[PDB]
């Protein structure tokens, strides 16, 4: 089909010796896409599981660890709280929930497949409608920092895509508002 | 690599050791949060501080949440929601310490409220009567959370018009009993809700008490300056009661009131 | 009103408030519904994700992991240092301070140690898991001894006695296993009094603990003691022998865990902790 391709919804330039934390919302960065935010154009209720899939591009010279975890619906509520929670003790909460693992030496990544959990019954997509946002989060954090051997920037990117989708509710309302990612 | 070292020691434990040291096994959650642990006590004294509470055979009502809470200053915390930090001072129990590693929660709630209190000064009177109802959800008109008193008398002796103001029609569900002959009340209090579950961790006073109950009790001589009278809650887990994916364990510390 | 009763009279208890200890006997309690026969599902697959099992069994909480905190090596290190030091009970404690804001405070446990606090009572193996991040071209060797008793106050034998060595010629991820061998059959679990915790283990890089001396003895709570020495000090490949590498390691429960008898401790305690310190 056409929603089942790899889109790009994250890249992240990595610098050295450095203790840092980045935050997203995959499932609306994936469906403000302009390639993706008009084969949805003319309906009202979405419902899917994402597939993230992350690419590490690092060569044998380095060394250094990250960690990619996932919250679930409901997050929102105890959002405040927690970016107030270093990082190295975020990483203790981090690793129990569904995450991978980004080792720099080895160029390994994994892929994630995120299932739809939602107290509603369907997802509402039409100008305005907050329900994509508040549905779960991707948090990027460095494990240990990054190092190499001398004898200086490291990237990672993510390609996000929805399957088992169905569509309903044919409509005029506009969809949510289309967005460049910002990358 | 992941590289399996040789074990430490070996494990030879015998077959027959849950009738050796202990009687019985502890590895169910479910089974375990089945029985009773002591919340807080259902007082009344934010009221007293008006200067026209009723005094001498009136109705003592209390709206609460079907669910425990979390101790500390929540944000809408109910024991002193008069100055700019209320408070709840109840205990941590079974059911509000495993609930937070979970994201679903569904299910009823048991209760059991035990009545005490004393008349400072004169005698004593007898115990009134104890009503415990369901509140159920209204887009307007509903039962807000807190606690009021409300008078039934008139010049002459009881009145009915003001009688039938203080009861309300006692639909959804009502258990109702004399404290003189049964002063215990035991209870249990399903979900009723249109969307199929809550989340475990939250922490404001209000989000929880979207799904309220109210307990009632009717009082002779009493006072409206000072507040003698109480309830014993102990909350159990239903029979339904159902925690569905594990998150993880959320960060605590020691705090008191 | 036609007959008279000829039956022996019964002995009877009159019982006002019911059993709240017991969780195997029927209760005596009304549903405030229609029905007296209202129930909704107990299956965890209404909600989305299909569950491996029963998600509220204890061993969902003994078998998973968690990341704890990092110690270093520094390759100045001569021919036996020491670098790690814990006990092998699982109520391992990890303060924070916030960030940004006001002053706050506030503890973390492992999946395995917030589980097991409830109770009075514990019996069973752990397993550590630890990993070195550095670059291959890295050699060096550390060996792992455990002591079932006592302590290691002072550097023990090389003998193979109980020591495991780990080259970084070979992997940089290990995991071992330290199981249950005492006299005695249970032993407590371990309880805070303060909000400011005593260590269980040195050093840390998070909490900031910096000493790398031998701990205290607590011997009724712990199954020993598990110490990391050094053998051969690494070597990168730089001449400049003025650097160091972390390592990290991790703690579950092996699959023979078990707790016994329920406790009350934590009934001062509360899991809000973002609004104290006025």
């Amino acid at each position: 089909n056409f929603l089942s391709r790899p889109v790009r919804i994250m890249r992240e330039s990595i610098s050295l010796d450095e203790r840092t934390s980045t935050t997203i919302a995959p499932w609306d960065v994936y469906l403000r896409h302009p390639m993706i935010n008009k084969k949805i154009a003319n309906y009202e209720y979405l419902r899917a599981n994402l597939v993230l899939e992350v690419v590490v591009n690092g060569g044998p010279f380095f060394y250094g660890k990250m960690l990619l975890g996932y919250t679930p619906f409901g997050y929102e509520d105890s959002l405040k709280n927690f970016n107030r929670i270093p990082i190295g003790h975020q990483n203790t909460m981090l690793s129990q929930q569904p995450h991978v693992k980004i080792d720099f030496c080895e160029s390994t990544g994994g892929v994630l497949h995120l299932p739809f959990v939602y107290n509603r019954n369907y997802m509402r997509i039409s100008e305005g409608s907050g329900e994509p946002a508040s549905m779960g989060e991707l948090r990027l954090n460095t494990l240990n920092a990054l190092k190499n051997i001398s004898f200086s920037v490291a990237t990672i990117t993510v390609f996000a895509y929805l399957d088992n989708v169905e569509l309903v509710a044919p409509s005029a309302n506009d969809p949510i508002t289309a967005q460049q990612p910002e990358l | 690599g992941a590289i399996t070292l040789e074990p430490f020691g070996s494990d030879n434990t015998s077959p027959e050791l849950s009738k050796l040291h202990f009687g019985e096994t502890y590895d169910h959650m479910r089974v375990l949060v089945k029985g009773y642990n002591f919340y807080k006590a259902v007082l009344d004294n934010t009221t007293i501080t008006d200067p026209d509470n009723p005094s001498g055979t009136v109705v003592i009502r209390s709206t609460v949440p079907d669910f425990p809470a979390p101790r500390g200053h929540i944000p809408n915390g109910p024991d002193k929601p008069f100055l700019p930090h209320p408070e709840n001072a109840a205990l941590c129990t079974h059911l509000t310490w495993f609930s937070p590693c979970y994201v679903a929660r569904r299910g009823g709630i048991r209760w059991k409220y035990l009545h005490f209190g004393a008349r400072f000064g004169a005698t004593d009177a007898p115990k009134g009567l104890g009503f415990v109802n369901r509140v159920p959800q209204v887009p307007y008109g509903r039962r807000p959370l807190g606690n009021e008193r409300l008078p039934l008398t008139d010049v002459n002796g009881f009145n009915p018009t003001e009688l039938s103001q203080a009861f309300s029609n006692e639909n959804g569900g009502v258990y109702a009993t004399d404290l003189d002959v049964q002063p215990a009340i035991e209870v249990e209090l399903p979900f009723y809700s249109s969307l199929r579950f809550v989340n475990p961790r939250w922490d404001d006073y209000e989000k929880i008490g979207i799904h309220r109950h109210s307990i009632d009790l009717l009082s002779y001589r009493t006072n409206g300056a000072k507040c003698e009278d109480a309830w014993m809650a102990y909350v159990a887990a239903g029979d339904d009661f159902n925690l569905s994916w594990m998150l993880s364990c959320p960060p605590f510390r020691l705090v008191n009131l | 009103c036609r007959p008279v009763v000829i039956d022996p009279p019964h002995k009877y208890r009159p019982t006002y408030v019911g059993n709240m200890a017991n969780a195997d006997i029927a209760e005596a309690v009304d549903k405030l519904s229609l029905t007296s026969k209202q129930e909704l599902t107990i299956n965890h697959d209404v909600i989305g994700k299909k569950s491996d099992g029963d998600d509220m069994h204890l061993s969902t909480f003994f078998g998973r992991e968690a990341y704890m905190d990092r110690f270093e090596w520094k390759t100045t290190d001569s021919y036996d240092t020491l670098l790690f030091y814990t006990h092998v009970h699982p109520i391992l404690f990890k303060r924070f301070e916030a960030t940004s804001g006001d002053y706050d405070v506030g503890m973390l446990l492992p999946p395995v140690g917030y589980a097991t606090i409830p109770f009075s009572f514990w019996r069973g193996g752990m397993t550590f898991r630890f990993s070195i991040v550095a670059s291959a071209f890295h050699r060096g060797r550390l060996r792992i001894v455990y002591q079932p008793q006592g302590g290691l106050g002072t550097v023990p034998g090389f003998s193979a006695a109980f020591n495991r060595v780990i080259d970084l010629g070979d992997a940089r991820d290990f995991e071992v296993t330290v199981e249950w061998n005492q006299n005695i059959a249970f032993r407590e679990v371990h309880t805070t009094g303060s909000n400011v915790p005593s260590a269980q283990y040195t050093p840390g890089l998070d909490v900031g603990r910096t000493s790398q001396l031998p701990l205290g003895d607590q011997t009724s709570v712990s199954n020993g003691v598990l110490a990391v020495y050094v053998v051969n000090d690494l070597v990168s490949p730089d001449g400049g022998t003025d650097e160091s590498v972390e390592v990290n390691w991790f703690v579950k429960g092996a699959p023979s865990f078990e707790v016994a008898s329920r406790d009350t401790k934590f009934a001062r305690w509360s899991t809000h902790w973002s609004q104290e310190e006025f």
